[PDB]
């Protein structure tokens, strides 16, 4: 159909709104990438993370 | 001196000038009348997580 159209799939509801402030600690590990290249072996094609 | 209450119900009239007047003196407010019906509590959806679009090449 090429019309607008709309219903209610549910009546109202209570919602608060509230603060949570907490403390974080995040750790990572990056990543590389590393393959030859078909040659000898002295053309490295990708190094990229 | 029986006519102090014969006085006092015949002239019972004024009390609503006196109406009137404590009406004006006195502040005012309201309702905003509240809605029933939060018989439905609605939870958010399900969320699963996971890690976001990795860039590859």
């Amino acid at each position: 159909a090429q019309v607008d159209e709309d219903i209610i799939v549910s009546k109202t509801s209570l919602w608060k709104e509230m603060q949570y402030n907490r403390d974080i600690i995040i750790r990572f590990k990056f990543g590389n990438s590393i393959v030859k290249m078909g040659g000898l072996g002295y053309k490295w094609s990708e190094i990229s993370y | 001196a029986s006519l102090i209450y014969r006085q006092l119900l015949t002239n019972s009239y004024s009390v609503d000038l006196y109406d009137e007047i404590e009406q004006i003196g006195s502040g005012k407010t309201q309702n905003v009348t509240i809605n029933p019906g939060p018989f439905a509590q609605t939870r958010y959806a399900p969320v699963n997580w996971d890690h976001g679009e990795i860039n590859d090449s």
